[PDB]
RNA sequence: UUUAAUGUUUGAUGUUCUAACGUUGACCCGUAAUCCGGGUUGCGGACAGUGUCUGGUGGGUAGUUUGACUGGGGCGGUCUC
RNA sequence: UUCCUUGUCGGGUAAGUUCCGACCUGCACGAAUGGCGUAAUGAUGGCCAGGCUGUCUCCACCCGAGACUCAGUGAAAUUG
RNA sequence: CGCCGGAAGACCAAGGGUUCCUGUCCAACGUUAAUCGGGGCAGGGUGAGUCGACCCCUAAGGCGAGGCCGAAAGGCGUAGUCGAUGGGAAACAGGUUAAUAUUCCUGUACUUGGUGUUACUGCGAAGGGGGGACGGAGAAGGCUAUGUUGGCCGGGCGACGGUUGUCCCGGUUUAAGCGUGUAGGCUGGUUUUCCAGGCAAAUCCGGAAAAUCAAGGCUGAGGCGUGAUGACGAGGCACUACGGUGCUGAAGCAACAAAUGCCCUGCUUCCAGGAAAAGCCUCUAAGCAUCAGGUAACAUCAAAUCGUACCCCAAACCGACACAGGUGGUCAGGUAGAGAAUACCAAGGCGCUUGAGAGAACUCGGGUGAAGGAACUAGGCAAAAUGGUGCCGUAACUUCGGGAGAAGGCACGCUGAUAUGUAGGUGAGGUCCCUCGCGGAUGGAGCUGAAAUCAGUCGAAGAUACCAGCUGGCUGCAACUGUUUAUUAAAAACACAGCACUGUGCAAACACGAAAGUGGACGUAUACGGUGUGACGCCUGCCCGGUGCCGGAAGGUUAAUUG
RNA sequence: GAGGACCGAACCGACUAAUGUUGAAAAAUUAGCGGAUGACUUGUGGCUGGGGGUGAAAGGCCAAUCAAACCGGGAGAUAG
């Protein structure tokens, strides 16, 4: 199955930058 | 006669179109077509071989006879027709035995006008003519290259070539391009330029003119990735190379011109 | 929304079916494999 | 050292020629056929074109390289005696 | 496109780092990798006004679907 | 009682494959129970000369004897042969099963072949000609499907004031075929002679000439007659397993309105100039000639094979699900309305496979709100507001088209009169004429029917619900309509008409291919490819030192080769 | 009676907000929104194949996979 999409999501995962 | 739209959308403001009143209103003649289906640019491998063709009208094909090489028999000029397959017009011609046959339509020729081909005709337009028989100095279209092959220089509209001289065996030539070319006399041409010369006065006025003659839209290299063309690239708009076509090969300027077996024949290159 | 197969049965024989396989050399050679392996079915047929 | 003559030619350039070769010119036949082959003829003609060898060009395409130390890496500095 | 910079002057506001007009000291505009204008057009960017309003001052009440209780069926991520 | 009704109704194609109908069972399956089911088990059910496939004919394209090309495998392609999404013969109405029906039954039809008899006779193709055979938009006329009202027929006299009438409910249907040839559309007709054309021939097609006639021919919806002394028919009567079954059966007309359907593959117009082949008609060649063959009438025989149940905007197809998703075509009732929008309904089909209570916070979807009115916020986000027809009126700027529905304003219901229903539309009877019929002129009964003015009247409100633009001022960018990151970006990005440079003389440059070949193009420099810029207006200045490209030939350097 | 003309349903699209986020749905629903005779849209069939196609150009798309698809093999690649 695909991954949760909260963590394929850019902006919550790439938070730190 | 050229007339300008009148600007009642904003595609129509800019429209010219070339209205002859003289064409034929009406069905062409049957046992004279062919089917013409179009291709895409696509060849027998079914890969596009040539961009931007595609869509468009659909037409059928008009034999036209090139060769003229029914002598001896005069033809009176019946109509002249619309032809989708070129850009110069066509005129249906009636020989005295009863065959009927579409020719390039020269300029100044009407229905009802009288041709005749061969060695013996006389020097008018339309009169088709070894180039031997021609006054040095005329102006001929519809041009052979080899004796009984058909015509195939000065065929497009408003287009003429110049007989500069004759000496010996072949006759130089003024090509349309500003080209000296030599062909030999015995090949044919006809009398007069051709018809409809303001077939270039036209503007299409919008992007969709363009697409009903099989147009497809062209994208800039420039505006491309690296992956897809020498020029794509870029962080906003850079191009810092040689204009180049998208094999790599160098335009503007650089000739491609190689054909040992042709050099003969050009007396002096287009300038 | 509109998913990936669209069954057609003339597409399906014209593409996968038996004659379609004995036509080149590449696919006799799938059922040469399909054989050896021993499978029920050989091509997608009727 | 230096030249001219005769005989012979080699290499260069030029001029014609036709018979190899080309023909996406015309006609005839296989043939109910815009493929192909054969025949006749015209136009080119030892050119073009192809093979082997060879100089140039060649990010069109391919395989790779692009150091370490370092009060984090980079930049700067340093590397042996 | 201007770093210094919210440059300076004028307009609009009670008060305007944005907006409009101008100045020229253009860090680092500029003529077809176009310059300057431009009617019409744009689910395009910025600003102002009229109308309108629970957007707000500052929330109140009401109508339905859940949440709560009862009967039936009955998951999940996680976990030394 | 509620919901849909341009569907959530009906019929199919694609796809699925027994889900169809009947009996029986309730373990599992169904988001709960289940006596129920698209679940389990058993039995039944799909009937064709005309519908569809198969069949004949071809498009894009596929394969491809020889052939050309290629280390091998193979590639391309001629003659051919396949390939529909297109062209090609013929059936309708009613009745019937639990489940099929244009297939079964009743009635009435039609098509193509074979054979035989009779009568007459130039038949014959792998060839010639015709035909089939074709675009977009627009306009109008003639019609029908269909609807409404009247008439006619059957029934009714009303749970509560009234209801023997200008009252209420229901019905008023009928096909293909055959006959006639109308509104409309196209075209001159006939005869004779001759001819460098249609690969040969031709009486056919094309061309030329002459004579003569004022008409002929082709095509064509609808109507009318027949089909039909039939069928159907509101109801009524008689039985019943109360599901259903049997018998009988009245009227069955007219006017008006009217399509997006038909005449119409028409007509008018524009440019972007709009399949192929066979069936069909005709001409003849080799050939055959008291043959064979052709034409007409009659009789007779044949028309095989496969599909046919059921679902098909869906619980049966594609989505792992009985999943708020996706899925091509056909049919298209009433009232209001411009309308296939929208509201309420008909035929028809459904209430979405957990319920019952309670009436906390909080969340979701909505309704209303004192005074204020953007003070909220990154930002008027979201809400609120505007909203129709007719008429008056409307600025800067402009490429003279626009801007513009600018802005802003007024009227709007119902009743009566003008006018017992007007202007307009349709048009029976009667009369006259002829061409005696689907004809013309006159005539006006009946039916239908806006818009306006005047007067009156009700409410707070008359575009009363549903439906239905917020407007204005300044400015950046892109001319404009378009296109794009399927699934966080629709934009100032891409494209564009236009402009410029450059290559290309045809076996073109260029592109795909070890090649043959193919595209470019059945085009020919007013054409084609590449690059940049991007409507239009005013314009586009200086630099050739560097890199690139174009031209040059003296000299220097310089490969294989020779030795 | 022209128009890549205007308003607006079918049809094609996807600008804003809210919901949903172990969803009714591995991209939808509701309310608004754009085009709507054209560079339009749609059915059926066909052709182009992986350093290849196609691309009004976003490294977009090529079966829920794309700066080099999927399947099988070299293969137990190599891993300071
Ligand atoms: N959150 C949304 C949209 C979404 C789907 N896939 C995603 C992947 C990444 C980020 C968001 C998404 C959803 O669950 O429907
Ligand atoms: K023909
Ligand atoms: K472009
Ligand atoms: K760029
Ligand atoms: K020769
Ligand atoms: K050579
Ligand atoms: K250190
Ligand atoms: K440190
Ligand atoms: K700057
Ligand atoms: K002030
Ligand atoms: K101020
Ligand atoms: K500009
Ligand atoms: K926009
Ligand atoms: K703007
Ligand atoms: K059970
Ligand atoms: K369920
Ligand atoms: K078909
Ligand atoms: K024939
Ligand atoms: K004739
Ligand atoms: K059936
Ligand atoms: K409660
Ligand atoms: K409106
Ligand atoms: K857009
Ligand atoms: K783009
Ligand atoms: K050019
Ligand atoms: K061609
Ligand atoms: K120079
Ligand atoms: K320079
Ligand atoms: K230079
Ligand atoms: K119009
Ligand atoms: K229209
Ligand atoms: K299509
Ligand atoms: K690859
Ligand atoms: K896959
Ligand atoms: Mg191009
Ligand atoms: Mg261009
Ligand atoms: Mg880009
Ligand atoms: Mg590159
Ligand atoms: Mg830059
Ligand atoms: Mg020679
Ligand atoms: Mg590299
Ligand atoms: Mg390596
Ligand atoms: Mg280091
Ligand atoms: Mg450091
Ligand atoms: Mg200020
Ligand atoms: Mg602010
Ligand atoms: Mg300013
Ligand atoms: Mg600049
Ligand atoms: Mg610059
Ligand atoms: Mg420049
Ligand atoms: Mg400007
Ligand atoms: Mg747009
Ligand atoms: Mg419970
Ligand atoms: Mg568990
Ligand atoms: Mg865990
Ligand atoms: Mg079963
Ligand atoms: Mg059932
Ligand atoms: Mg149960
Ligand atoms: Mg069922
Ligand atoms: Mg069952
Ligand atoms: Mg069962
Ligand atoms: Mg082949
Ligand atoms: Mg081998
Ligand atoms: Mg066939
Ligand atoms: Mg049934
Ligand atoms: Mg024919
Ligand atoms: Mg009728
Ligand atoms: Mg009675
Ligand atoms: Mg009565
Ligand atoms: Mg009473
Ligand atoms: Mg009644
Ligand atoms: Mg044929
Ligand atoms: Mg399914
Ligand atoms: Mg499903
Ligand atoms: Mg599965
Ligand atoms: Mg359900
Ligand atoms: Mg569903
Ligand atoms: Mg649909
Ligand atoms: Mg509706
Ligand atoms: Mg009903
Ligand atoms: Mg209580
Ligand atoms: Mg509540
Ligand atoms: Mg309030
Ligand atoms: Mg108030
Ligand atoms: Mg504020
Ligand atoms: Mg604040
Ligand atoms: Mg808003
Ligand atoms: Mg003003
Ligand atoms: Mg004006
Ligand atoms: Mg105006
Ligand atoms: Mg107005
Ligand atoms: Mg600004
Ligand atoms: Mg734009
Ligand atoms: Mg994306
Ligand atoms: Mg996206
Ligand atoms: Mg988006
Ligand atoms: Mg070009
Ligand atoms: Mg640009
Ligand atoms: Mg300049
Ligand atoms: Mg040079
Ligand atoms: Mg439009
Ligand atoms: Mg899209
Ligand atoms: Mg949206
Ligand atoms: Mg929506
Ligand atoms: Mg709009
Ligand atoms: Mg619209
Ligand atoms: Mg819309
Ligand atoms: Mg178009
Ligand atoms: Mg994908
Ligand atoms: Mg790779
Ligand atoms: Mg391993
Ligand atoms: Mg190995």
């Amino acid at each position: 199955v695909t991954s949760k999409w909260f963590n394929i999501d850019n902006k919550i995962v790439d938070h730190f930058p | 006669a050229v007339v300008k739209c009148k600007p009642t959308s904003p595609g129509r403001r800019h429209v010219v179109k070339v209205v002859n009143p003289e064409l034929h209103k009406g069905k062409p003649f049957a046992p004279l077509l062919e089917k013409n289906s179009k291709s895409g640019g696509r060849n027998n491998n079914g890969r596009i071989t040539t961009r931007h063709i595609g869509g468009g009208h659909k037409q059928a094909y008009r034999i036209v006879d090139f060769k003229r090489n029914k002598d001896g028999i005069p033809a009176v000029v019946e109509r002249l027709e619309y032809d989708p397959n070129r850009s110069a017009n066509i005129a249906l011609v009636l020989y005295k035995d009863g065959e009927r046959r579409y020719i390039l339509a020269p300029k100044g020729l009407k229905a009802g006008d009288q041709i005749q081909s061969g060695v013996d005709a006389a020097i008018k337009p339309g009169n088709t003519l070894p180039m031997r028989n021609i006054p040095v100095g005329s102006t001929v279209h519809n041009v052979e290259m080899k004796p009984g092959k058909g015509g195939q220089l000065a065929r497009s509209a408003g287009t003429y070539v110049q007989i500069v001289a004759r000496d010996g065996a072949y006759v130089t030539l003024r090509l349309r391009s500003g080209e000296m070319r030599k062909v030999e006399a015995d090949c044919r041409a006809t009398l007069g330029e051709v018809g409809n010369a303001e077939h270039m006065l036209r503007v299409l006025g919008k992007a969709g003119a363009a697409r009903w003659r099989g147009v497809r839209p062209t994208v800039r290299g420039t505006a491309m990735n690296p992956v897809d063309h020498p020029h794509g690239g870029g962080e906003g708009r850079n191009f810092g190379k040689h204009p180049v076509t998208p094999w790599g090969v160098q335009t503007k300027g650089k000739k491609t011109r190689s054909n040992k077996r042709t050099d003969k024949f050009i007396v002096r290159r287009r300038s | 929304m509109k998913r990936t197969f669209q069954p057609s049965v003339l597409k399906r024989n014209r593409s996968h079916g038996f004659r379609a396989r004995m036509a080149t050399k590449n696919g006799r050679q799938v059922l040469a494999r399909r054989r050896a392996k021993g499978r029920a079915r050989l091509t997608v047929s009727k």
